[PDB]
């Protein structure tokens, strides 16, 4: 359950309240029933309400509006930057950073042994958040081979099998593994080429990836409200 | 019985058209319907006023009359010390709000001031009041709980508490309010066998009554804890009394008829290492306690009293016997039963 | 009091400066006198709804409910007194007679006494022979009271008594002449 | 409340309005500030009533809810029956409660029912059996011998009368009984005392009038039901309501008034000789059933009073009136009461 | 409450094992712990003394009645 609260502004009346809230004047003594008030709801100061603390509340207390809220069908223009930022960044998960020392794995992508685990120089384990941790999902799954982790048979991808001619029928074979690859990721949106080029022994390309709108992940973590996990299980 | 906002926006609106025809717009927005609309909403206001004003009088107006005061719930609140490591350098300042708790599982009560206030440069301690967060005898914390302020400064050597709250309080039902004042109704009554028995029961070393009514005589029956019933009790009753019989009655005062049971019983037991003296006490004391627990118009049924007996009991107490006791010994309402002689044989 | 608050929030709620004869502040300030007032009206009814402080005509209304009408120059608190006392009247003893008859007539110092005659019954044995006691009959019976009155009295006071005496007592009443001699009432020759 | 009126609070506006500011000096009829100010002015006047009449509502509420002094509600009629056989009976026959008992005449077609079962011994000829009726209110006032039917259909009853007419029925009780039994209330706060033996007799709802007879040493108090009778039930509910008012160690004694059933045979002239028929004859019946019934304990029944009782019914169509059965003023003693028998009108 | 009476004497009577001697005052407290208020004494109309059960006898209920007053 879930219920607006209401500070009190200055000089405000319970009438303009019941319109703000309810739509509609009528509802004011129903807000007076409910919160158990005497005659003069609102009191200009506290020495007022020093005369019956319990019946009474001054400017600055917090009546409460028992209208069943949810934090979804909020207008997402009115959540602060600050707790878009936050939303966004519980709807792509906090992870345990292993893609640190990115030039050690990226000099020996195809081997085992690769990445490892690292600390955040606070005593406390390393974590990515966010794009970070998009970042290091998508390392790993590239990264891995399709098959070799357990419990996952499609998990990975199969570019140890790509290292083949330097021709454009590998460059769009190794291109289709990447975006099946990207694809297989749930957040993922879409995958798409942006260039590629042969220098002989060397294949180098590009991609283009676009992950859920700040909208969509917003929408996505206030459902989750209801539920109360607050956790991925893709 | 009472008008509305609606109602009485339109009739001030068609009072107003019938005074004169000067104004004919009345839509939302014009300057009239806002006055009008202002009138009326201070209107209802003011009849819900006159409703809960009389709401409080048809349940307390009467009553209040006669010194009753029916209790209210309330936030405990009291007057907390807090001292400083050296006199003020600067004014300080605590705002309205400012939270006090204790270090304790056992009071996890919050307080907090209702009102600011202000400490003197001079100053080097200061007392402040304090209100529990929650209605009921929840904030009656006892003394030395209050020890800690969650927004305090530094400059603070301690917190305390001088004396336990005692002003919360839970509110007191209409029932018994009601059943208050019908008690008090009730005992403005006299000169009836009701009222002699609860004028001889406010006495405090009555137990028990038990009036008899013949024409032209009262005998009042009176016993203390014991079954007995001294001269200066007696004495006692009957003064006050004086002011409770009929006038042109004689009244008077007797012990009542006192029976001491004599139990000599046999107990087979089956644990006969266990039989010694304390086992025989502790069955004499039951008996005795049960003896004397019987008021005055209790019967003693026996077999009543081997169960007890054999719930001492269920596996060590094998089976029982009394010579004495060959029947249930009835007794008039008038006569009590009581402890006499005890025995106890352990088989 | 929301009068202002509650205003069509364009309207000026201050009397200008460029006009000290501002019709709309003389207009909104009337209205919240008399807004103000009927709030403080009605804030002190509640005192006519309670008859601990309740005034003339509520208190009237109390008391026409209880059945104790005001006399005649009789103020609130010695009416609501009246009342409450009138309700809590104890009834069917002796003290209730003397109390009925100390508050019927105008002062309480008089000596006032009620006998018992059945306490005087001639028993055989514990009763002295030629002592106080009279034989059982039609006076030293049970169910008899002789009241004492050193004061003159109205006949009306033996309907006083009826109203307090309990069902079935037959009532008889003495005027002691001796209470109400004028300063010293022994008489001298010498 | 100061009970305020109209007009001074009009011109307390119009006064305040003129000193704050010299330019309104326009308050004719017809005006808009007139008009306004006389509609503001008319809702505190409406308010002001409203608020009075409330107040005076709310004292009468708080009274009821103190002492739990319930206004009593509308009572249902309830009478006996006779029941006649065609021989002595031999078996005990038993009659279970709820044996409904009706009447053919369509002018009163409520419904009777026994609250309670019955036996008739061996060797019995007739046997009187309480009922209740089943709608409440008055409605349940028949005339006498209005039940003449029984729908349990047994073989053995020769006929059914109800001897007297009922008139325990009655509507909602009225502000002026209730305030006179919450005076009684008060007075007998103190228990011992007469009028409070007399409130305590009459804290039963059945019960209609009291008359306590003061004796030294002794107590009786005369009760009777709106009917006159006093059934051995009500006298012991009578009797444990005194329990706890009546005084202690003086000896008490329920009995029942001494009831006179009058009957009433009266030869009535009629100047316009077409209204003659059943309705006059009912009517004027009926009238005289009320007269009879509506007498307290300890009235005297005069026949001068009945003679223009009857003929205020239309001084004109009636011409004359004479009883066949009744010659004198009937003394009633303070303990007695007198009560309809069988009334028959002549019409000539 | 006859019937219930009747099935705890039975189960008192037929939990009985052999060289069980039956004991009244037992039977009674049996009887009487069923509900200590609501049943105010028990007497029986067949049984006054102990019966004593020798190691290769036994007891078992036979015909059990209950009167209530």
């Amino acid at each position: 359950m879930r219920f607006k609260k209401h500070v009190v502004q200055h000089e405000e009346t319970m009438q303009a309240i019941a319109q703000r809230y309810y739509g509609d004047v009528s509802y004011w003594i129903d807000l007076v029933e409910h919160n158990n008030l005497k005659y003069p709801y609102l009191v200009e100061t506290d020495e007022e309400k020093m005369k019956d603390p319990e019946r009474l509340a001054s400017t600055g207390d917090t009546l409460i509006i028992p209208i069943e809220s949810d934090l979804t069908d909020v207008s997402a223009k009115e959540i602060n930057s600050r707790d878009k930022d936050v939303l966004v960044e519980l709807a792509l998960g906090r992870d345990l950073n292993i893609t640190a020392d990115e030039k050690y794995f990226n000099e020996h992508g195809t081997s085992d042994n690769i990445l490892a685990f690292s600390t955040n120089g606070n005593g406390d384990l390393d974590t990515v958040k966010g794009i970070d941790n998009m970042k290091q999902q998508l390392q790993a799954r590239l990264l891995t081979p399709r098959g070799s982790l357990m419990l996952h048979p499609n998990y990975g991808s199969d570019l140890h099998n790509l290292f083949g001619l330097n021709i454009p029928e590998q460059a769009t074979l190794i291109e289709m593994e990447v975006l099946r690859t990207l694809t297989s990721d749930n957040r993922v949106k879409s995958a798409n080429l942006i260039d590629w080029k042969i220098q002989g022994n060397v294949y180098s390309g590009q991609f283009s990836v676009e992950i859920k709108s700040v909208e969509e992940s917003i929408n996505f973590v206030l459902g989750q409200d209801e539920e109360g996990i607050f956790a991925l299980f893709e | 019985k009472t008008r509305k906002l609606t109602n009485i926006l339109s009739k001030l609106i068609d009072k107003t058209m019938a005074g004169t025809s000067k104004i004919t717009d009345f839509t939302p927005g014009s300057a009239s319907r806002s006055l009008l609309e202002a009138v009326s909403l201070e209107i209802e206001q003011f009849y819900i006023l006159t409703k809960e004003n009389i709401d409080w009088g048809i349940q307390e107006g009467i009553i209040e009359a006669f010194d009753f005061q029916k209790r209210q719930s309330k936030r405990a609140y009291g007057d907390v010390t807090i001292q400083f490591y050296q006199p003020l350098d600067m004014r300080m300042y605590i705002p309205a709000g400012t939270t006090f708790t204790s270090t304790r599982q056992e009071y996890p009560q919050q307080f907090e001031t209702l009102v600011d206030y202000y400490a003197e440069p001079d100053s080097t301690e200061i007392v402040v009041e304090v209100y529990c967060k929650e209605t009921g005898v929840a904030g009656n914390v006892p003394e030395g709980t209050i020890n800690t302020i969650a927004s305090g400064s530094s400059l603070i050597r301690s917190v305390n508490n001088e004396y336990s709250f005692n002003t919360g309080t839970k509110e007191e039902s209409q029932e018994d309010f009601k059943r208050r004042f019908h008690s008090f109704v009730e005992s403005r009554g006299r000169a009836t066998n009701k009222s002699v028995r609860y004028g001889a029961l406010q006495i405090p070393d009555v137990e028990g009554v038990y009036v008899y009514e013949e024409t032209g005589h009262i005998t009042v029956f009176a016993h203390d804890r014991n079954g007995n019933l001294s001269d200066t009790l007696k004495e006692d009753i009957i003064d006050a009394l004086q002011d409770y019989r009929p006038s042109g009655i004689m009244l008077d005062v007797t012990g009542v008829e006192k029976e001491e049971v004599n139990v000599s019983a046999t107990v087979t037991i089956s644990n006969k290492s266990r039989i010694g003296d304390t086992l025989q006490k502790h069955i004499e004391s039951v008996i005795r306690s049960y003896l004397n627990n019987l008021k005055t118009s209790d019967d003693l049924i026996i077999t009543d009293l081997i169960q007890a007996i054999m719930n001492i009991d269920d596996v060590l107490i094998y089976d029982v016997s009394f010579d004495n006791l060959d029947e249930n010994i009835i007794v008039p309402p008038q006569g009590i039963i009581r402890a006499g002689e005890i025995k106890v044989e352990l088989k | 009091a929301n009068f202002l608050k509650n205003l069509h929030p364009l309207l000026r709620r201050d009397r200008n400066k460029k006009d000290n004869q501002d019709p709309n502040f003389a207009l909104i300030d009337a209205l919240n006198e008399e807004m103000n007032q009927v709030e403080k009206d009605a804030i002190e009814s509640k005192l006519q709804s309670s008859l601990k402080t309740s005034t003339s005509e509520y208190l009237d209304k109390f008391g026409d409910w209880f059945g104790v009408y005001r006399k005649t120059d009789e103020k609130d608190d010695v009416y609501r007194a009246r009342i409450i006392k009138y309700l809590l009247l104890k009834r069917g003893t002796n003290n209730a007679i003397i109390d009925a008859i100390k508050d019927y007539l105008g002062r309480d110092d008089i000596d006032v006494s009620v006998y018992e005659p059945f306490t005087n019954i001639f028993y055989t044995n514990k009763s002295h022979l030629n002592g106080e006691d009279h034989l059982m009959g039609y006076y030293y019976r049970f169910a008899v009271i002789n009241v004492s009155i050193g004061d003159y009295f109205p006949v009306e006071i033996i309907d006083v008594i009826n109203e307090f005496k309990p069902a079935g007592v037959t009532l008889y009443v003495t005027y002691d002449g001796a209470s109400t001699i004028r300063g010293g009432a022994i008489i001298k020759w010498d």
